[PDB]
This record gives structure tokens, C-alpha cells and sequence, in this order.
């Protein structure tokens, strides 16, 4: 009655400052009806949610879009920080329809240049949503794959209802051999979290360069809405932040400094991570007889957690998934939820 | 690993291990001790070779008695397959248990592969390769090299320097696979063709084509060191029968005519030399008048011109060829021969002649005698040996006559000569085929089989295990069919008896286009071509039969659509083009974009090559293979086969097609990592479920019977999707992958009964 990601073992290192380029196949292959309007629509559909979902857990990570039609790599959205720009770029395409084959080889190389500008710390990383069963590669590939590795470009693909060796090779090679990234869905619902699991950072057993100090500053809000002006959109922004150093206005964002070129976040963006940094050991289910704790949830307050002797119901499930490190109990949904939304183990918080 | 089979450490080189392998080795060792023949169905989807070599190597090095090993292979591909295999097992043997091994073993393949001197290495035909590599180091030519070293003498030059250093003991210790051997011998300038030829005398394990064990003219130099009683391994020998049929002999009259002039060229040669240097020829007569001249009728260090088409230098006699002792007597009767043959050449219709029936008939139309008839070859052999000719292509034909003569002198009543007046394919033209053929495989099998009781045979596709003991009459012990153990799908078989229109699809109907089937077949192919990722092959019952399908499909709009998805590669009759094409097909499969290949089950592709995961994900058996496209050759052979053995053509027929049908499929899987889809496309397969190799039919489920395309495509559609999941339980694999040194300890301690 359990399927648990046993140990939260980075254990000490995960890739926070990310630079993810999402690439989508846009081919007639995407026009087959396994998915309702097509795969392609559900894709762009499921892509949309992803963006916030991404930017939610990653308010510090640039991102851009690529489509693959007519055997062509065709950037749609410059890699940037705002979600909305990215977000809108989809719907536009979402109505348009794919044409011609997918040229994977075109894809990566356009990325390979695309991911060059980002700093060293930024995880240079790509994600693929392949739809076809083969490719149309204008040039070599096995050589091309290697070039990625030379650039330390992790990749990950979301295979369609099949497996193709080359990408299966691609992930394996590009994740320094150690592979898990060639996931291909078997069910649509799987695809849902398939995006969601892509949200988090992604080390396993890493090699360690010099991970340096990251210079950055913090802006401060303004008051006079009338005095509107701007310095990144040059519009009349009612009034916003100011560089701690450049000391110039900026449209509200976690943006970089359009005046003296540095990263400017608040802090919450940092805070948004830390649950990614040190997550929690799962709350453990309890014995069918040994619990004998209060007849009321701790986190929540639900009287049950058992059934007070109900033949094949009370002994059926010790509804007492409970924490170890604080050794205090917890409700069913609570542990479902405290592991989900806010992590912050209450029992382990208060002692 | 290093465990016990109740008597022997098992220096297993693969940490993970499969229960069948032990189930395998357990039985063969049992068979190893108490001599037997006792074939074994072994699903090669696992490592059968390691399972073999594991038991063997220790058993050689554990017990003291049998210091030699004989492992016979279908082809050099098998050779090189096994060569690297043992080498790493052998290398693992040094890594884990020091070095107490002193074991060397290698395989001879040919001149053409092993002729390292670039001259004939450029040249193609092995006989010419045989001719010049002879002329490289030939008894006359080496005498031309030693007695009269001249510009007419060209050589590999290695067999000299090889002889300089090599022939006192081996190169140091390696089981030098061609990868290792071809380089290593190049550096020290060796054509290892002679390295092994001398090393014949040394190695404790050997590997070569069944011919080298069965082709008597090459399987002649059998020595007690190389043979006496050691262990025999026949791997993938499901098709051994057809190999024994070796004693095949058909008569290209056109080549035969060239032989006549070659005979005259000989006739002129002997006459002209008897004019000039007849004394040593008379001395050869004196080398003849003594008796058999065993000194140089058998021993020739680089000379022997004609091979021994007879069994390995046994079926001969000693009484001289009477008069023919005089070559002029001898030359004359040879002309009697060809002319008799030439006389027999132009029979209006097909005529089948049993040897004895033909025997006096020879004497009838020309009073020749059988006793000289065998003597021809050696008498010829010395004759050309005495005259150091500049070519053999003429004389190949000549010796073939002698070879024919010897053969027809040799055997009877199990063998027969038939002359169709032509090839009926383009009938009513002059091209008669004085075909004299073997009929019983076992006869050629008997001798080597007679020698040693440590005889072992196994293919990945032996089915059924009865015909071979039936056909060869041989005395087996145990024949166990090995159910492949799977805790998972691991592959998919399918049967398409009918299409979407439920129209039964076949090939026995004709070699022609019942347009329903092929139009149905375009669909079948294309939808599959769509669904699978790269790597897919199809097989056809016959080349030109396939040609029909293609041509019509080419006309239809079928091909272009699949051209959209995958890449297409046909099979060719020539090997060269094929050989090129194949590697590309590998490259496309290895590369991203999908591809597809077509060939024929009887084809050389189906015989040697192998298909892994990317290289093969789906196969297709278009139709059920058959051969009565051809003539009584089988039937006349069937006569003896059927009249003696309680076998009907169908018995032979229905099995042998399967003997070739699954023969393709075994290549589809290499490691238990791999998987694939195996479809069958013919109505009659439904009746044919009961002839498969056991592990196949076990892998075959009932509901897959007489599937149509629609029902088929779903299962693959899932199976592909399903298998593509990282289906890694990593816990139930204890039973199926036998927790290493522990569960084999555990379960076989529990399997102690
Ligand atoms: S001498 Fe050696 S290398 Fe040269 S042709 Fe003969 S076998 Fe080949
Ligand atoms: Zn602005
Ligand atoms: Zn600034
Ligand atoms: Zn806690």
C-alpha cells in the first residue's frame, strides 16, 4: 500500500539556477489521434500549465521555446524570464498546425547555440517532447551529440508511445551514461506529472566544478504612481523597483538589470526553492495495532486514523501515515499535503 | 563466478547468470562424461556460447584426460562470434584465478580470408586464391622457390619466414581471433593460413566450418592430436543436413568443354614433356610400378594439386591402376571419360542414373573399369604435380572430372546421377546438367561421427529433435528442449493467417499475384513500417518471388508512403552489394531515422547475420518457405530418404520450412535486454504451431492464432509502448537472473533433486 521515493538523496547538491530550453516536435506525427484534438494540442495544452508550474518552482531560471516542423528547427520564443511572453507564444502556435517532419538534428544545434550565452552556474539544460517515430537529420548526429557533452548540456526527452535508440542513446550519453531520462509515456495522465517532474532540478551523482559566489542585488518598491516612467520597457511604468547599484527603475520582475547588468530578485524567489534544497523523509504509515495515539489528527484535526474496531475496516488500514524525525502523527491528506504544498514539517517544526 | 556442477569449479565470466544456463550445463556435463550425441535445444537469446564454453574449458582443465576441444561452426561469423567470446572468457580466466592455463586454441577459415599477402588478397575467387597461394608456397613452386628461385616464383613470403620462426612452437599464448590474428600475423609478416595449418598440430580448442570437419577433401588432415577422442561441438547445426549434400556435383557442360581443351592442354603437356623430360616421368612410372607410392602419393608438403573428394584419404585401395601406370595409358582413358560424358551430355530429356546402373553402362558404351576410375585423382594429382602448370582454372574442371570420376568410382546406391537436358526455367535451350548428388547426409556424417562419442550438437532453432536422429540414424542420448524462462514479455510472436478482409494469405498458391494478397500485403507492411521505431526486416520465400511483390508494389503507390517513414533496402543475389547494403541498414537503425530491409529466408542473410534491439525490432515472414519451385533433386533424394526412412516429403517439407522459418527468428534477440515483435504471414502457420522450437511456441500464445492485421497492430502498439517503459522490477530478477553466486547456490541447492 505504498510507492515511496524512499530517500531524498541529492543529498546535498541540486541544480537551482537553471536554463531550460523546451523543444516541441511540431510534425504531422503530432497530428495523429491518440490525443483528442491531437497529441499536439494536449502538448501545447500541457505545455501551458508547465510554464507557471516551472516558473513557480523556478523564479530564477530563463526559458525559451522551439518547435520542429517541416524538418526544421524554428524558434518561437526567445529564451527569457517572463512567463507570459512565453505563455502567449504557445496559444498562437496552438491554433496553427504542424507541417512536415521533425529534424531532431536541427533542434539540438539551434539549442546548442541558444544555450551558449548563459553563465556557467546556470544549469545548461534542454528538454524534448518528441512525437514521431523517427527523424530527418540534415547532418551527423553521433558527432552532434558529443558536442553537447562538451558543453555540459544535460538533455531529457519525453518519448511518445515508443522508444527510439538514438535519443535513448542521447539521454544516456548526455547524462554521463547514468540514464533515466528517456521517459516515454504509456498513459496521458502520466504526461501530467512527466512535466511536473521536469520542474525540479536534476543532479544525481555529480562532478563538482568551482561553484562560485553569485553576485546579485535587491530592488525596492516605489510610491508615486503618477510619476510613471520606465528604464527597461521605456514605457511610463506607474512606479516600481530600482537597482541597488544602477539605481534605475525597472518594470516589476525578478529580471536582470537592464542598466548595469546584474540579477535582481527579492528573496522569496530564493525561499521558493529551499524545499527543493532539503525536502523531507516521507511520513510513515503506522502499524495496524501499535499506534494508540490521539483519536484526532495532529496536523489537521480528524477524529479517525483508524475505525475503532470495524472487523475488516479498522485492521484494513492504519490511516496513520506519520512522521519519523518528529515522531508525531499526522492526518492522511495532511501528509499527502504537507509533503505536497508547504513542506515545513509542523511536528518537526515545533518541539 | 566459480561454482560447482557436483564436480567442477565453473569460472563463469558473467556475474549475472541465467537458470537455464545451469540447467544447460548440468545436462551437458552429464552427457560430457558418459559419451553421447544427444543434441540440445538452446534458445540463443541468452548467451549459449558462454554457457557452453564455461562448462567446457574447466572440464578440459578440471579433468585430466581430454586435452583438446572441437567446436564446429556454421560460418566464420559464428567463428568470430565465438572467437571473441572464449577470448574474454579466457581473459576472465586469467584475471580471476591467476594463470595456470597454458591453453591455446584457434580456428582455420580459408585462404581468401587468411591470405595476408596483398596480391591474392586483391584477387577474389578462393580457388584462384587457392591457386596462387599454392603457387606462393607450392611443392613445385617452393621448389621453384628453392631449387630454381626465379621471377616466375611469387609467394606470400611469409610461409618462409613463418617456417623460419613459427614452426617449432606457437606464438606465445593467445587465442588470437581474426581481429587479433590478422593484425598480429601482419606485424611479423605471416599469412596465418599456414600458421594455423602448422598449428593444426597444437591447439586444444578448434573452430571451423563444418566442411573443415565434414568436407572430406578439406576434412582430410584429421589427426589424433586434432581429433582422436576429444569433445565435439556442433553449434547452430540445424542446417547440417544440407551441408553434407559437400558431395554435391553438377556438370557445367560449358565448363566441361573448356576442360576438354584443358584435357588436351594436359594431353599436349604430357606429350610434349614426355618428348623432353620423360625419364623422371618413367621414374614416376617407377615411382608407380613399385606400388601405391605412399611416400609421395600421400605426402606432399606444399604440392598436392587435386584434393581428396573421397572421404578423408580413406576410401581408396592399393593395387596399381594396372596399365594406367603408364600416363599415356592413363591420359587416353581420361579422354574416353570426357567424351563419354560429352556423349552423355546431350540427352533429349531428363535422365536419372544410379551409379551402378550407370557403372556397366559406362563399360557398355566404352569398356572402362571402375578400379582405375578411383585411381584417376591421385594419378592425376601426381601427373600435374609432375608438370608445374601455370594455371588451374582449366584444370579445376579437369580435377573435377577426376573428382567426378573418383566420386562415381567411389559410392553407390545412396547417391545418383541425373541429367536434366537443360535448366527448365528457360526450357527448350541446351544446358544439360549431369547432376550427380549426395542423397543421405548421414553417410558423409558417419566417419567423424564414427570416431568420437563426445559429440554434441545444438542450434538455436533445432525443431523437431527427431528428424536428425531419424535422418542420420545416429545414436543420441538426451534431447531436451529448453523453455526460455521469462518473468516478462521480452518479445512478441504473432501470426497473420488472414488480413483485415479475413482473406487467407499464402504463397503455396503460386509464385504469382493473386492481387488480393499482395494488395493486402502492402497494407500489412506499411502499417508495421509506420509503427515501429528503426530496425525491421522482412523475409521472402524466394528471391524472384519477392521480385514480383516489389515490382507490383513499386507500381502501386505503396512504396513511396513507407519511403516517407523508413528507408528500404532490398536483398541482392550478389554478396558484395548486399554486404554493402547491410552495414548501411545497420547505420540507419543505429542512426536516428528508421529503415527497413527485405531478404529471403533461404538467403545468406538468414544464415550468418544477427539482429539486436535497434538492428531488429520487428521481423516478417512473408509466406511459408518452400522449395518445390525446384525439381526432383529433392524428390529423387526424397526417394531414398522416404523409401528408407519412414518420412514423407511433407515430414521433410513441413519441418524444413520451419527449419528455415524460425532460422531467421533466432537472430532477432541477442541479450535478455533485447526484445522484439515476430510476426508470421501465411494462413498455413496456424496448422504449423506444433512444429516450432519449444521456447518459441511457449512464447507463442494461443489468442495470437490466425490474427488479422488490425488485431495484430494493437498488441504491438501496446507491447512497444509497454516494453519501452523502464520495466525494471529489479526484485523478481532474482529467480530469472539468479542472484549471483548466491541464488544459483540457493536455488540449485534447492534444485539439488
Ligand atoms: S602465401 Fe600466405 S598470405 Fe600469401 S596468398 Fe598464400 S596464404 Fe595468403
Ligand atoms: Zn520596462
Ligand atoms: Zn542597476
Ligand atoms: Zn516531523
Amino acid at each position: 500500500k505504498k510507492r515511496t521515493a524512499k530517500k531524498n538523496i541529492t543529498p546535498y547538491q541540486r541544480g537551482i539556477i537553471r536554463s531550460l530550453i523546451l523543444t516541441l516536435d511540431c510534425s504531422e506525427a503530432m497530428l495523429e489521434k491518440d490525443l483528442r484534438p491531437n497529441r499536439h494540442a494536449m502538448i501545447i495544452q500541457y505545455a501551458i500549465d508547465f510554464v507557471h508550474e516551472f516558473f513557480d518552482q523556478n523564479p530564477i531560471s530563463q526559458m525559451g521555446i522551439i518547435i520542429m516542423r517541416n524538418g526544421l528547427a524554428q524558434l518561437v520564443s526567445q529564451v527569457s524570464g517572463n512567463p507570459q511572453d512565453h505563455i502567449d507564444a504557445l496559444k498562437s502556435i496552438r491554433k496553427q498546425e504542424p507541417k512536415g517532419n521533425p529534424s531532431l538534428q536541427n533542434a539540438l544545434e539551434m539549442a546548442r547555440g541558444l544555450l551558449l550565452p548563459v553563465p556557467a552556474h546556470c544549469t545548461r539544460e534542454v528538454l524534448i517532447v518528441f512525437g514521431s517515430l523517427s527523424t530527418t537529420d540534415p547532418g551527423d548526429i553521433h558527432q552532434t551529440i558529443d558536442s553537447l557533452v562538451s558543453e555540459k548540456i544535460r538533455v531529457k526527452v519525453l518519448g511518445l508511445s515508443a522508444q527510439v535508440a538514438i535519443c535513448k542513446e542521447l539521454c544516456k550519453a548526455t547524462n554521463y551514461g547514468d540514464e533515466s531520462f528517456y521517459k516515454i509515456l504509456l498513459d496521458e495522465t502520466h504526461l501530467k506529472e512527466l512535466f511536473n517532474e521536469a520542474v525540479t532540478p536534476l543532479p544525481v551523482n555529480k562532478i563538482n566544478k568551482g561553484f562560485t559566489l553569485v553576485k546579485m542585488g535587491f530592488p525596492t518598491r516605489i510610491f508615486e504612481d503618477t510619476p510613471t516612467f520606465c528604464s527597461c520597457h521605456s514605457k511610463l511604468v506607474y512606479g516600481g523597483y530600482f537597482c541597488p547599484n544602477c539605481h534605475s527603475k525597472v518594470c516589476s520582475l525578478p529580471t536582470v538589470c537592464p542598466c548595469c547588468d546584474l540579477m535582481l530578485i527579492l528573496s522569496t524567489h530564493l525561499a521558493r526553492s529551499y524545499h527543493h534544497l532539503m525536502p523531507l523523509k516521507t511520513f510513515a504509515e503506522v502499524p495496524t495495532t501499535e499506534k494508540f495515539r490521539s483519536e484526532d489528527c495532529f496536523s489537521c484535526q480528524s477524529r479517525f486514523p483508524x475505525x475503532x474496531x470495524x472487523x475488516x475496516x479498522x485492521x484494513x488500514x492504519x490511516s496513520r501515515y506519520r512522521c519519523e524525525d518528529c515522531k508525531q502523527e499526522f492526518c492522511v491528506d495532511c501528509d499527502v499535503f504537507i509533503h505536497e504544498i508547504l513542506h515545513n514539517c509542523p511536528g518537526c517544526e515545533s518541539k | 563466478m566459480k561454482f560447482y556442477i557436483d564436480d567442477l569449479p565453473v569460472l563463469f565470466p558473467y556475474p549475472k547468470i541465467y537458470p537455464e544456463q545451469y540447467n544447460y550445463m548440468c545436462d551437458i556435463k552429464k552427457t560430457l562424461d558418459v559419451g553421447g550425441n544427444s543434441i540440445l535445444e538452446m534458445p540463443s537469446g541468452t548467451g549459449k556460447t558462454v554457457s557452453l564454453l564455461s562448462l567446457t574449458i574447466a572440464y578440459q582443465m578440471h579433468y585430466p584426460e581430454h586435452r583438446k576441444i572441437i567446436y564446429c561452426s556454421r560460418t566464420m561469423s559464428e567463428i568470430e562470434k565465438a572467437l571473441v567470446e572464449l577470448e574474454n572468457l579466457m581473459d576472465y580466466r586469467t584475471k580471476e584465478l591467476g594463470y595456470q592455463e597454458d591453453f591455446r586454441g584457434l580456428g582455420l577459415t580459408s585462404r581468401k580470408n587468411l591470405c595476408l599477402h596483398p596480391e591474392v588478397s586483391k584477387e577474389r575467387k578462393g580457388t584462384v586464391v587457392d591457386e596462387k597461394c599454392r603457387r606462393m608456397t607450392n611443392g613445385q613452386a617452393k621448389r621453384k622457390l628453392e631449387e630454381d628461385p626465379e621471377a616466375n616464383v611469387e609467394l606470400c613470403e611469409y610461409h618462409e619466414n613463418l617456417y623460419n620462426i613459427e614452426v617449432e612452437d606457437y606464438l606465445p599464448k593467445g587465442v588470437f581471433s581474426f581481429e587479433k590474428l590478422l593484425k598480429y600475423c601482419e606485424e611479423k609478416t605471416l599469412c596465418p593460413y599456414f600458421i594455423v595449418r602448422r598449428m593444426i598440430s597444437l591447439c586444444n580448442i578448434i573452430i571451423y566450418s563444418y566442411h573443415y570437419l565434414l568436407d572430406p577433401k578439406i576434412a582430410e588432415r584429421v589427426s589424433n592430436e586434432v581429433s582422436k577422442d576429444s569433445i565435439v561441438i556442433f553449434d547452430e547445426a540445424h542446417n547440417i543436413d544440407n551441408v553434407c549434400i559437400s558431395l554435391s556435383l553438377d556438370l557445367t557442360t560449358d565448363a566441361l568443354r573448356r576442360a576438354t581443351r584443358g584435357a588436351n592442354a594436359l594431353d599436349e603437356r604430357i606429350s610434349e614433356v614426355r618428348k623432353v623430360d620423360s625419364q623422371k616421368l618413367q621414374d614416376e612410372y617407377e615411382k608407380l610400378v613399385q606400388g601405391l607410392h605412399s611416400a609421395d602419393i600421400l605426402t606432399d608438403q606444399e604440392e598436392p594439386f587435386v584434393e581428396t573428394p573421397v572421404l578423408p584419404q580413406d576410401l581408396l585401395t592399393e593395387a596399381i591402376p594396372g596399365n594406367i601406370r603408364r600416363a599415356e595409358h592413363f591420359v587416353s582413358f581420361l579422354k574416353r571419360l570426357i567424351e563419354y560424358l560429352k556423349t552423355r551430355m546431350k540427352v533429349l530429356h531428363v535422365i536419372s542414373e544410379t551409379p551402378k546402373s550407370f557403372l556397366q553402362h559406362l563399360k557398355q558404351l566404352t569398356f572402362i573399369e571402375r578400379k582405375p576410375l578411383r585411381f584417376c585423382s591421385e594419378r592425376l594429382s601426381l601427373l600435374v604435380r609432375t608438370l608445374e602448370v601455370t594455371e588451374v582454372e582449366d584444370f579445376t574442371a579437369l580435377k573435377d572430372i577426376a573428382t567426378f570420376a573418383t566420386l562415381i568410382s567411389t559410392y553407390e546406391e545412396g547417391f545418383l546421377l541425373i541429367i536434366e537436358p537443360y535448366e527448365i526455367e528457360n526450357a527448350a535451350v541446351p544446358n544439360p546438367i549431369m547432376r550427380f548428388t549426395c542423397l543421405d547426409a548421414s553417410i558423409a556424417i558417419k566417419p567423424v561421427f564414427e570416431r568420437f562419442s563426445s559429440v554434441i550438437i545444438t542450434s538455436g532453432t533445432i525443431s523437431p529433435l527427431d528428424m536428425y536422429p531419424r535422418m542420420l540414424n545416429f545414436k543420441t542420448v538426451l534431447q531436451k528442449s529448453y523453455a526460455m524462462t521469462l518473468a516478462k514479455k521480452s518479445f512478441l510472436p504473432m501470426i497473420i493467417t488472414k488480413g483485415s478482409d479475413q482473406v487467407a494469405i499464402s504463397s503455396r498458391f503460386e509464385i504469382r499475384n493473386d492481387p488480393s494478397i499482395v494488395r493486402n500485403y502492402g497494407s500489412m507492411l506499411v502499417e508495421f513500417a509506420k509503427i515501429t521505431p528503426d530496425g525491421m526486416v522482412v523475409f521472402f520465400p524466394s528471391y524472384l518471388y519477392m521480385e514480383s511483390i516489389v515490382s507490383m508494389w513499386q507500381t502501386m503507390g505503396i512504396l513511396d508512403e513507407v519511403w516517407k517513414h523508413k528507408l528500404i533496402l532490398v536483398e541482392t543475389p550478389d554478396a558484395q552489394e548486399t554486404s554493402l547494403a547491410l552495414e548501411t541498414y545497420r547505420k540507419a537503425c543505429s542512426n536516428g531515422r528508421g529503415a527497413i530491409l527485405l531478404s529471403v529466408a533461404r538467403g545468406k542473410v538468414s544464415e550468418g547475420i544477427d539482429f539486436d534491439h535497434q538492428y531488429g525490432r520487428t521481423v516478417l515472414m512473408i509466406g511459408i518457405p518452400f522449395q518445390y519451385t525446384e525439381s526432383r533433386i529433392l524428390k529423387a533424394r526424397l526417394e531414398f530418404m522416404r523409401e528408407n526412412y519412414r518420412i514423407r516429403e511433407n515430414d521433410f517439407l513441413s519441418f524444413d520450412a520451419m527449419r528455415h522459418a524460425a532460422q531467421c527468428l533466432g537472430r532477432v534477440l541477442r541479450g535478455k535486454d533485447d526484445y522484439g515483435v515476430m510476426v508470421l504471414a501465411d494462413r498455413r502457420f496456424s496448422r504449423k504451431r506444433s512444429q516450432l522450437p519449444k521456447w518459441i511456441a511457449q512464447g507463442l500464445s494461443d489468442a495470437d492464432l490466425n490474427l488479422s492485421t488490425d488485431m495484430a497492430i494493437s498488441n504491438t502498439k501496446q507491447f512497444l509502448r509497454t516494453m519501452a517503459q523502464p520495466t525494471d522490477p529489479k526484485d523478481q530478477e532474482g529467480v530469472s537472473v539468479w542472484s549471483y553466486e548466491d541464488l544459483i547456490k540457493h536455488q540449485n541447492s534447492r534444485k539439488d533433486q
